């Protein structure tokens, strides 16, 4: 919690460095579907992949996906979940996206700003669909700065992601034009039509191999 | 109802063994008379606050016993459980106890109220039938006794209150108090 | 953090002070016809949602402003500023003096500059509002929790430039019109910057809409 | 609490060092059940080998291991069956193994997120038969980390176990097969194993002959 | 910053010291006639509203104060004042004292050079009071915590220059318009000062005119 | 302080593990029907009151133990598990089995040991008692937290002496008179009569009572 | 709040050193009464020094001086004179000076115990004339420890002051011959001392008037 | 023994000790003689009170404190560390004699006495006590009792003993000439013996005998 | 009931010996009047009350003597006394008490109430019987009495408490200030 010269926080950026060093986790919103997805590498044979977690449901609407550590963002989605149900049983009304990621990132800013705590080495992807106009996208950053996105990648091959969704990008597209496009520049989509946020099950995966 | 008898050789206390809530028995046999290692106390009132402080008590004369290098004596003992009751004069601990026991000054017996206050008696008793219990005890006490005639006196004073007394009843446990045994 | 150089002057304010002149261009200008208040929105990246993405942010009905350096510092500075506001309005039903708005804003800053295992805020805001008869009304935060009024500031890394641009030729009054345009001059496409205004006329600050934005370029 | 250059946070990987210097712990899980073991080096000749404990069991139904310190994954211990019991007074049910090993990792977290508090320097291994989806293995690091394995040992000897349960680790195998896959994978009676069996879902630890026999068996 | 030299001395508070000795000028005078303190308005920047900052600040009717050093130090350092006051005239329907006032102010700041992660205050107070049936009484709150009550001093970055120049002319007997004849001399020039008044006949505290201001300024 | 080594162990712990191999010689034996633990009690000055000062505590009717190193930190540590102990019977009005008691004890040690600005204990305990039935257990409290029940241990100066005579000869039969002999003959001034603080717990009778001084005299002279 | 090898607090000595750079304050206590005076130097010819303060009164029997820094003593002032009315408010009855002198040197004590605090750098000689035996005069260092004094002084020429009173003490005299003896001590002008004498035959403390001080002050 | 570790207190040196505690032992050694002598007929403890300046109040001085009708001690060292001390020891007695309406062991009162001082010496932002203590008493059943407090916390039950700048001086010409078959005028004797191996009425003494199970002072 | 009176050579405290709840005499022997230092106390009421106030009043007059060093005076401990009761207004010790004691102002003798003022009066009763005792002492007290004869007065006017008031009775304590012989 001191300044350099320049006036840049050292430890923060040593977060974000540490989040470079996550999987690979995709954010893609067109003007008809949210689709966001993770990468799931093996590293011993003994790992079951296919049981092991990183997309995870804040509310009926809303999901997100969290890169570099796992234990930072997974108490931060207790927090996201906590303050969401908080917002419902208060209103009775689906949670705006703007102040879940408000909350989310204003304790990221209050633990870069108190002595005794280290910092999150977390950045969350958050992507709901439950607003009256389209989707919303948002990224976390561990300084707690907001920015909102069309489609992002971030991890170790999140710059190769990030520079082919700037190669062919494009605002209509189906849920599955875009799930194709998430796939490529490497699951869970959310869609307009039905204000949900599903996940696939084990067997709409061997779909997209094959297609 | 509890009975407690001072003799020149030591502490005699009886009571009841029976508990009724309202005008109907739940149980012919309810202890009403604890032994606390030399010491023993018995009285009456709701069950479950006698219960509760012959544990208490049991618990902190282990604290008392296992700290300092002496063994408890009874005026301290009933100085503490007189602050016991004490504390708590807001919610009482409604049972009024005979406390007994024998130390180097002397055969030594207790009476102690819900709010704590502690006297010093030869001879007592505690509860419903107290006051015809006392009447056997009044006629018929003296200074010098022996310790089982004075059982015969709690047998003899404990029966008539038995026999005039709605909330007493059978079941009579005694506990003889020389210092040689307990 | 919370000691004095031999000088007197703490290092670690200063060092905020620098970390605000690295934040982007924000300005604001007060004339004796109204207030306009923007902010620059550059693009570092081709996937930005720029026009999302927010900081110009209203307070009271009567009353905004925004902030440049980082951005969770004055963010959560600008809901304890909202906070303020709306326990104000439930006590007197009366809307506040900016005055006090930007004292309790700036007491939290020298909160914040006194104690030992905090960091300051690294944020320097500039509010704008109307209230009621000082119609042309703006105020600047600095991290040392210092006031000073201003009739036309700007801050950031072209802050100077839009200084000495501003230190230029403006007069008192002039239309609305006349200073939002001295505005988008002093920060030399159309939606790159976002832009609100105050008029004293009826005493609110809508948005501008992008489409009026849209006017606002040719011309 | 302070992050190196690179990212990482090095007191977090210098537990980690800890557990592997820690004791060999197994767990295993096949589809015909649960099991898992813990080797018991005898130190010393007076050792009460015979009356040291690594297998607790958390629950009628979940069982888990400790290796690294002692004390740390034993006030974990403590932790973990207080959230287990706390959730079965609440609902009447069984409690889902991924929110016991949810809030053991978010403790774990929590020490390594606070200042003037040292990290654990434990890590579990949790299995049990929670609903009936086949087994349900789970490892705690000390960064908080989940890690569902099928099959696993870290400890001294963790390196080759995990390379001999790389070489022959099989599907159809027996409850019976699959303790002899860990008594082989750790290479009379220092050794305690627990197990716990899909058909009746309940836990069990081996007595003395159960374990004894089994042994000289293979 | 809660250590002692080995001579006996506080580094960290002759270094808040220097730090009011970076002030702005400042200025206090009493005399039979009431009270004259005063403090001078420099203007770094022609965006800065002169007539719109603030520097004498009234703590009650009959007590008004100035700082310098730092501004958000005194700042909230008079919050504090102005809330002490008016509690001591919520209990007891009386004005204050300001042996009492001076008090708690300079115990707050006592408390804050006697515990370890707190940095001490970085301001010095100068406080005018009549009281009630008395002569005016004028004390000076330094960042150790010390009174002195004065006749008259002046503290900032010219505040020795006035310091000597009121050690040249200063008296106990005159009037109200000479004593803050007296004070706008050692000051040193057209418009730039913010000066306040308390006199003995109808016991209160005034701000500025700008009738009297100008007038009074001529001379 | 409360930071990790790059291989991983604490230091601070096995420092204060290097403060408990300074204390005097605690012995504890347990053997197949009942429970002897002694300390020694040597004599640095001519004007030290040896009889009376005490270092075998009595948990509760049927658990005595001893400790090493540093006085006042197992001292504090005897209030919390006397206070635990108390606390138990007054709950179940039960006895307390040993391993809760040290567990808590432990736990405490934990704590001490995870903390920032808190000191960890400097001292080990040796826990003996007869429980409720069954046969006897014996216990070892380290100041990383760490259980360790043993048939016989010995920590202090002369702690690996007393291990390794404990070793040569354990009798698995245990006596009333020779479970207390292989703790004297595992000891090792000569040895004084009123020098040294022995207490026992016997399977009979379940209960513990340290030796009178009287019976320390009749049993250090058969020797 | 750290130990040296041989075994003083650093941090204490430094506190009294910065006593040592005080101002000159005077306790005397005989067989006649109590006085306690205080030097009033004058840094600047615009201080108002007939306006500032140091004979400071506890209670109506009551009274001290300080010396050191100024805050330190006036906010342990501030818990002496809630502490004696304290007493008086529970016994009805003036407080033994043993007892404020106590709980004054208990609160230094713990401010010398604790990490993150300061020390006090303050030093008192509390001196009244309450008791019905004979009078009291203790002073207070920044360790927390007692000295009962007959006379002493402390501040820059306090060793000075304490050599004169080592030469010549009487301990029957006048209570004019006291304050007499404690001008001497002292060597100033009208304006440069604050007195204040506590009589064992009206039981009263009280600080001297400007020309009540000035009259006895020019016979030396 | 490796001595850069002086650092606030909680914090062991590489040997094990507390330099910190050693450090205020080294306090009490400036510290001035106190002395403390039990024999069978009772108890003499008595304190040396030196005269640093002609104008100080040796006779208005204390160093005896009494803190039950039954029990005194002495403080050597700091004055303020044992007399706050000596508070908690006063309030300790009245609060035990309040509940059992009886005297108390002197074991007890030394032992959260001492206790008091451990808490002090295993707190981070908590200096320890630079005094040790003394304590005589005689209301037990028995005969005398003297303790010694150490700034570590330890107990010492001691015949007699003596601390200060002269305390080995006292403590040699104890070793000596001492012995139990001794009554009261002899051992008040001994006393300021051995305080003169190292004075008009610059001493306090204070004495408790058997007979009449008080305390008094001279 | 209890009595106390006030004379020039010292004053006199004296109190029954029985205790009732209700119709039904408990015990023939309970203490109502305590000796705590250089006086003492006796009052009427709940018996527990007045026991931990005999026993805080010991406690803390043994801090007053060692703290401060002297003696302890009757106003001082009277005043205390009015404090300590007090305090606990929402919980009042449920008790009656005259305070007697000598010091060098004179012989001093007080009556507190359970909310806690202080009077100071020559002659005085305090419980059931105090209406009927203070009648014998209304007729034949004097300013000029002996400490004998005032335990006399004391005897009668109990006396009389003991035929006409069924709370009192049995034996009566006497506390002269200190001698104590029980009549």
């Amino acid at each position: 919690t001191i300044f350099s010269p320049d006036g840049s926080l050292y430890q923060v950026d040593y977060a974000f460095e540490a989040v470079k060093r996550g999987w690979t986790t995709l954010g893609v919103k067109t003007k008809s579907g949210v689709v966001l997805l993770a990468e799931k590498r093996k590293a011993t044979q003994l790992l079951d992949v296919d049981g092991i977690e990183k997309i995870f449901m804040l509310d009926d609407h809303v999901g997100c996906t969290f890169a570099g550590l796992a234990s930072d963002g997974r108490i931060l989605i207790d927090y996201a979940r906590s303050q969401a149900l908080q917002h419902r049983l208060i209103y009775d009304e689906p949670i705006s996206i703007e102040y879940l990621t408000k909350v989310i990132s204003d304790v990221k800013q209050a633990y870069t700003q108190h002595g005794g705590v280290r910092p999150f080495g977390v950045a969350l992807i958050v992507g709901g669909i439950d607003k009256g106009k389209q989707p919303k996208l948002l990224m976390t950053e561990p300084s707690g700065q907001f920015m909102p996105y069309y489609a992002v990648a971030i991890g170790q091959g999140g710059y190769t992601a990030t520079e082919y969704l700037e190669k062919n990008y494009k605002e209509d597209l189906d849920i599955q034009s875009t799930i194709l496009l998430a796939l490529r520049a490497l699951i869970g989509y959310a869609d307009v039509d039905s204000g949900t946020f599903k996940k696939l099950t084990t067997e709409e995966r061997s779909d997209l191999l094959q297609k | 109802t509890a009975i407690g008898i001072k003799t020149k050789d030591g502490v005699v206390l009886a009571a009841e063994r029976r508990l009724s809530y309202g005008d109907f028995v739940l149980s012919k046999s309810a202890r009403k008379v604890f032994k606390l290692g030399r010491f023993g106390i018995a009285g009456a009132g709701i069950v479950g606050d006698i219960q509760t402080l012959t544990r208490i008590m049991n618990v902190e004369i282990k604290y008392y016993e296992m700290y300092n290098s002496r063994k408890i004596s009874a005026r301290a003992a009933a100085k503490l459980l007189s602050v016991i009751l004490y504390q708590n004069k807001v919610l009482p601990y409604i049972s009024e106890l005979l406390f007994g026991g024998v130390d180097e000054d002397g055969p030594k017996l207790f009476i102690l109220d819900p709010i704590g206050s502690l006297i010093e008696d030869s001879y007592a008793a505690v509860g419903s039938g107290a006051r015809v219990a006392i009447g056997v005890l009044e006629a018929e006490y003296n200074e010098s006794l022996t310790s089982e005639a004075a059982k015969e006196l709690a047998i003899k004073s404990m029966k008539s209150a038995v026999e005039r007394d709605v909330m007493s009843g059978d079941g009579i446990d005694i506990l003889i108090i020389n210092k040689n045994n307990i």
